[PDB]
RNA sequence: GUGAAGAGGGAAACAACCCAGACCGCCAGCUAAGGUCCCAAAGUCAUGGUUAAGUGGGAAACGAUGUGGGAAGGCCCAGAC
RNA sequence: GAUGUCGGCUCAUCACAUCCUGGGGCUGAAGUAGGUCCCAAGGGUAUGGCUGUUCGCCAUUUAAAGUGGUACGCGAGCUGG
RNA sequence: GCUGAAAGCAUCUAAGCACGAAACUUGCCCCGAGAUGAGUUCUCCCUGACCCUUUAAGGGUCCUGAAGGAACGUUGAAGAC
């Protein structure tokens, strides 16, 4: 099934009347507005793309205008793309709102990690450190050997090494959704998803199941 | 005298279409490389593409002798340490159909530039239909 | 071993 | 590089070079195989004669 | 099933048959007789 | 050989259609198809069916022999068709047949729902016993030996789904 | 005997193996070992056989109704197996 | 006219003659639990006491605490008993 | 295992048909058209004159400067640059 594009908002906790503390990622998901629909005749593929927000007219490029202004849409902040079932239709400029997850109970949450920079192999791979007294020599956090010796000659790729940690594309799979308020166009889902608060984020039915 | 060389600007080639189907893989691909190197020629030059362009139809459709449906394997390595990858024929008809008689054709052809340039002349597909009949291929049973 | 018995106990070239 | 052009342009008449050889050999035909590569490029007529020869000899 | 590479009859009952190309010897009354060239 | 060289008589009321290989036998019971090898030449002479090798062929009469089995089952099948017999034993056993589905308890914790092919009809005269018919002698035998592989006749006291005709070795529990 | 103190062709590559001993030049011809479907020069040559294992294209004692050929012999229309 | 040694630490990678988990045949296999052979390399596969030790013995775990190759892997990565 | 000859019987196999594992190909997650075989879809922008020579995917002059980009500035839960 097709999900929508909604905002990391932040979190906060649900306490149900046994005592229990739901900690909850609030998600603020507004309507999303079709602006193109694929076929297979013409694009070989079936989906719907669809823009959610506003944007600052003065911000948006002609080549932009033109495309929503063909849907007859309001400029959004950006454009996504869903893969329909085959058994879904949609049409151009139909809004979609969060009434979509009225009755999921499980849902996949996408969004960009945060960015840690250039991270060191203990950080980034979890490397044990080497011992920090016993005559050690400038050698506390350093990654050790990286291969054999002279059969392989060579280090072997996918070598885990220091680099460039987060600021990624994550997937987290089956959450719980706990609340679909669709007057202030809220879903609340069980536990952490991925980016910081203000991020955008591709909720989705789950599909483990 | 010195002895004729062909010139890559005034090299005449020509279009044709060959049907794959019900043909021994093996002695199908000798006869393309043939061509799209330009052996049949009288006027072949070792270091210029003298050769025909080939339209192959029906890739899906090739015939190999004995058992080979079922035991002739396709190796090939990634990169990554493990990598050892490996594909049967039928396995390989089944996922792309073009590459199999693409790889027994590039096998057969001269290694390096003019080589690779002689590979892009040969068209290949797994159905019965091409799109080029702008360029009027003539048939060739081959 | 090759280079053993010690080499500017341990620095090799030594002087510097 | 004359015997693979000799080949390609004997072919074209319907026979192998081997045979072709075989046949100029019996019909007492001196011409070497430089000459032979040049007329099979410029004079294609020539080179068909030639081939007649040999076919002849070799009946 | 007995992996041997030498496989014989061991009783009257004891039948050779090659499956695939594995020599096989099958018996109907002794189970213990089951053999494979191997 | 010897099996080829026999002509196979069709009886009366059997239409035999021979359409180069695929040769087609319609009866009263039903109607069986198929093709045979490229080595095998049938023909159709008076009420018999005559099997014989095809020039240019290794194999031939072996073919032959195989083409000649298989045709005479399939004259059989559509007159009197095929019977086969399961008997449970194991108390607690049981089977039933709604439809085309076979229920069998064999003492698992769960169900055990057997769909029948197309052809094949069950009846139960007792609770332990299974009757198949059908017209095809390959798919019949398949049947049984699926009914057979849920719990296979065990070599202490018997217990399982067997043919009725087969024996059953039965072996003692080791030594005191 | 060759290398050492010898080049050239073959053996994928490969002093010492096979063929063969480089005075210089030639866009001429014939051959040796080794080869002639394509990479890559020359037979998708001719006739008669064998193999189904990719054997060919690595390995023994031993095991086997694989299959081709040959000379015997018990046995068999008193109907054999 | 230099290829630095044993053990430890850090970091590994492959083979399968498989230690655990998966599939199966025979059993002198009632069940539970075993013996033995076949298929299978996807993942997984202890912490301490003593000794420089590898190893080994011992204590207590674990589904299991596999066997080998990699300059007896790894000092222009560490230590230096 | 089913049906089934060669080999009147047997026989899972030779023709034909069905089951069968964490291995294999997928299904799940991420990268990915420099995939030079450089792909597809949607939208936006530019609608002037003259000369010269070797006469052609030719050179030059004047007018024109679009869509968009870059630069600069205030910066960021983005970042060594
Ligand atoms: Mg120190
Ligand atoms: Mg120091
Ligand atoms: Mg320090
Ligand atoms: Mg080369
Ligand atoms: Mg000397
Ligand atoms: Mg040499
Ligand atoms: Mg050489
Ligand atoms: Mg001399
Ligand atoms: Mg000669
Ligand atoms: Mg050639
Ligand atoms: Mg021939
Ligand atoms: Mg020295
Ligand atoms: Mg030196
Ligand atoms: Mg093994
Ligand atoms: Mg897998
Ligand atoms: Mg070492
Ligand atoms: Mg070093
Ligand atoms: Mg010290
Ligand atoms: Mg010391
Ligand atoms: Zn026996």
């Amino acid at each position: 099934m097709i999900g929508l594009v909604g905002k990391k908002v932040g979190m906060t906790r649900i306490f149900t009347e046994d005592g229990v503390s739901i900690p909850v990622t609030v998600i603020e998901v507004e309507a999303n507005r079709v602006t193109q629909v694929k076929d297979l005749a013409n694009d070989g593929y079936r989906a719907i793309q669809v823009t959610t927000g506003a944007k600052k007219a003065n911000r948006v490029t002609k080549p932009e205008a033109g495309h929503f202004a063909k849907a007859g849409v309001e400029a959004g902040r950006g454009l996504w793309e869903f893969r329909l079932a085959e058994g879904e239709e949609f049409t151009v400029g139909q809004s979609i709102s969060v009434e979509l997850f009225a009755d999921v109970k499980k849902v996949d949450v996408t969004g960009t990690s945060k960015g840690k920079g250039f991270a060191g192999t203990v950080k980034r791979w979890n490397f044990r450190t080497q011992d920090a007294t016993h005559g050690n020599s400038l050698s506390h956090r350093v990654p050790g050997s990286i291969g054999q010796n002279q059969t392989p000659g060579k280090v072997f790729k996918g070598k885990k090494m220091a680099g460039q940690m987060g600021n990624e594309r994550v997937t987290v799979q089956s959450l719980d959704v706990v609340r679909v308020d669709a007057e202030r166009n809220l879903l609340l889902v069980k536990g952490a998803v991925p980016g910081a608060t203000g991020s955008d984020l591709i909720v989705k039915p789950a599909v483990k199941a | 005298m010195k002895t004729f060389t062909a010139k890559p600007e005034t090299v005449k080639r020509d279009w044709y279409v060959v049907d794959a189907t019900g043909k021994t893989l093996g002695r199908l691909a000798t006869e393309l490389a043939r061509r799209l190197r330009g052996k049949h020629k009288a006027e072949y030059t070792p270091h210029v593409d003298t050769g025909d362009y080939i339209i192959v139809l029906n890739a899906d459709k090739v015939a190999v002798t004995g058992n080979k449906r079922t035991d002739k394997v396709y190796y090939h390595h990634t990169g990554h340490i493990g990598g050892i990858k490996q594909a049967t024929f039928e396995e390989m008809i089944a996922r792309r159909p073009e590459r199999v008689i693409e790889i027994a054709v590039k096998g057969m052809l001269p290694k390096g530039p003019l080589g690779r340039a002689m590979f892009r002349k040969l068209k290949v597909y797994a159905g019965n239909e091409h799109n080029h009949a702008a360029q009027q291929p003539q048939v060739l049973d081959i | 071993x090759v280079a053993a018995x010690x080499y500017x106990v341990x620095v090799x070239i030594x002087x510097x | 590089l004359w015997i693979a052009r000799i080949n390609a342009a004997a072919r074209q008449n319907g026979i192998s070079y081997s045979k072709f050889i075989n046949g100029l050999k019996k019909a007492s035909v001196e011409i070497d195989r430089k000459i032979l590569a040049d007329i099979a490029v410029f004079d294609k007529v020539a080179f068909t004669a030639l081939v007649e020869k040999a076919k002849a000899a070799l009946a | 099933m007995k992996v041997r590479a030498s496989v014989k009859k061991l009783c009257r009952n004891c039948k050779i048959v090659k499956r695939d190309g594995v020599i096989r010897v099958i018996c109907s009354a002794e189970p213990k007789h089951k053999q494979r060239q191997g | 050989s010897r099996v080829a060289k026999a002509p196979v008589v069709v009886p009366a009321g059997v239409d035999v259609k021979i359409n180069g290989q695929v040769i087609t036998i319609k009866g009263k019971n039903g109607e069986l198809t198929r093709t045979l090898n490229d080595a095998v030449e049938v023909k159709h002479a008076d009420n018999t069916l005559t099997f014989g090798p095809r020039d240019g062929y290794a194999d031939g009469w072996a073919q032959a022999g195989t083409a000649r089995a298989l045709l005479n089952s399939m004259v059989i099948g559509v007159t009197e068709g095929f019977t086969k017999k399961l008997q449970l034993v194991g108390v607690g056993y049981r089977a039933a047949v709604k439809g085309n589905v076979i229920n069998l308890s064999l003492g698992f914790s769960h169900p055990v729902d057997h769909q029948l092919p197309a052809g094949i009809t069950a009846e139960c005269p007792t609770q332990t016993e299974i009757v198949l018919k059908g017209a095809d002698k390959q798919v019949i035998g398949q049947v049984a030996a699926d009914l057979r592989a849920y719990r296979r006749p065990e070599p202490y006291k018997g217990k399982g789904v067997r043919y009725a005709d087969e024996v059953v070795r039965t072996k003692e529990a080791k030594k005191k």
